[PDB]
């Protein structure tokens, strides 16, 4: 029923500007006070901006310092946030929220739109197959992997055999390494099925419009 | 600047236990709210106006408090309760930093596996040695790397998964990244997992001059 749908986030250089939008559905948008709340990489939640139902009453969080402008167009059921002179500390997930009453709990939240403030440029990942090699296993099960290295920004999506190997999979949170992201994913299958049955990791990086498959092949020793 | 602090930052309990967490304010306020968040989704209104339950919230949850001290309580906790809970109030810029409630389960030793650098990565001039420590509990585990018998500490990055939503185990990767040239100057690579499930580590290793 009620939907709040954000857009406009992305990579922006320090000192740049951005306008975020929040499309509302399923309720009388103009009867509700609205807010923007952001969650930093440290998971800290900060109340950025608040706007009354009629658009005539506005508040900002403490570090905003005039660089943010909340506005709304009740005729198009859309909330906006203009962001300028952006700094590294403004990197966060930006959420559109709706207020219930005048104690100001937030009874509906959008899905979030991610803003990343840095000088880094979009970079596709290198993807490397992780076969046991000289570390050969010998149990009833075998574990294989894929190393995804050197991409920006987050995220990538990893699947195995196009999602048909879904159980036995661990895709680890990415970490920054030389200011680019790296993660690995592991999959575990019966050792009787590999290499007789192919195993392939499927890596997608939407920001770079890249899709790579890496077949896990036994190494040529 | 009225500020909120939450205690504890992290806590774990078996299903069936009573759970209490606290939200403290630097000066007196009223009508405290609590939001629930799970990985990869938005915060969700959970308790509002200090004691009112949001729609969909089981009666096992209750909120209470006044002045500078507020609390969220759960009776007979259930696995689906695991989440981070954040407090917030209408005059506060920064939400409380959250209490992450995790699920206690039976101890489990990791399944450990080690991978030499791929030839494709070596072609590019880098060398990552990857060790997976999968499906263990509790979260606290120690990984040690030994290269030709001497402990190595530089160039290791570890990454833990969020608690697993079906079996409540954790998994972690430990990755040793070296230049190709440094990798090529040594032979024995060992990943050692020390976990409270045993006094003896789990050891996986390889020689680079094989394969
Ligand atoms: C309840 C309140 C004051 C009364 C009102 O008509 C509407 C609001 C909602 C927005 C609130 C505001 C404040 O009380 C000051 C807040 C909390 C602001 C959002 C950010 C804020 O400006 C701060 O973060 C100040 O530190």
């Amino acid at each position: 029923e009620v939907q709040l749908v954000e857009s406009g986030g992305g990579l922006v250089k320090p000192g740049g500007s951005l306008k975020l939008s929040c499309a509302a559905s399923g309720f009388a948008f103009g009867n509700y006070d609205m807010s923007w709340v952001r969650q930093t990489p440290e998971k800290r939640l900060e109340w950025v901006a608040f706007i009354g139902s009629g658009g005539g009453r506005i508040y900002y969080g403490d570090t905003m310092k005039g660089r943010f402008t909340i506005s709304r167009d009740n005729a198009k059921n859309t909330l906006y946030l203009q962001m300028s002179s952006l700094k590294s500390e403004d990197t966060a997930m930006y959420y559109c929220t709706r207020h219930y009453n005048y104690y100001y709990s937030m009874d509906y939240w959008g899905q979030g739109t991610s803003v990343i403030v840095s000088s880094a440029k979009t970079t596709p990942p290198s993807v490397y197959p992780l076969a046991p090699g000289s570390a050969a296993q010998t149990n009833s099960m075998v574990t294989l992997g894929c190393l995804v290295k050197g991409y920006f920004p987050e995220p990538v999506t990893v699947t195995w055999n196009s999602g048909s190997l879904s159980s036995g999979v661990h895709t680890f949170p990415a970490v920054l390494q030389s200011d680019l992201y790296t993660l690995s994913s592991s999959v575990t299958v019966p050792s009787s099925t590999w290499p007789s049955e192919t195993v392939t990791c499927n890596v997608a990086h939407p920001a770079s419009s890249t899709k790579v498959d890496k077949k896990i092949v036994p190494r040529d020793c | 600047d009225i500020e909120l602090t939450q205690s504890p930052a992290v806590m774990s309990a078996f299903p069936g236990e009573e759970v209490t967490m606290t939200c403290s304010a630097s000066s007196s306020i009223n009508y405290m709210h609590w939001y629930q968040q799970k990985p990869g989704t938005s915060p969700k209104r959970w308790i509002y106006d200090t004691s009112k339950l949001a729609s969909g919230v089981p009666a096992r949850f209750s909120g209470s408090g006044s002045g500078t001290s507020y609390s969220l309580t759960i009776s007979s906790m259930e696995a689906e309760d695991a989440a981070t809970y954040y407090c917030h109030q209408r005059s506060i810029f920064t939400f409380g930093s959250g209490t992450k409630l995790e699920i206690k389960r039976a101890d489990a030793a990791p399944t450990v596996s080690i991978f030499p650098p791929s030839s494709e990565q070596l072609t590019s001039g880098g060398a990552s040695v990857v060790c997976f420590l999968n499906n263990f509990y509790p979260k606290d585990i120690n990984v040690k790397w030994k290269i030709d018998g001497s402990e190595r500490q530089n160039g290791v990055l570890n990454s833990w998964t969020d608690q697993d939503s079906k079996d409540s185990t954790y998994s972690m990767s430990s990755t040793l990244t070296l230049t190709k040239d440094e990798y090529e100057r040594h032979n024995s690579y060992t990943c050692e997992a020390t976990h409270k499930t045993s006094t003896s580590p789990i050891v996986k290793s390889f020689n680079r001059n094989e394969c």
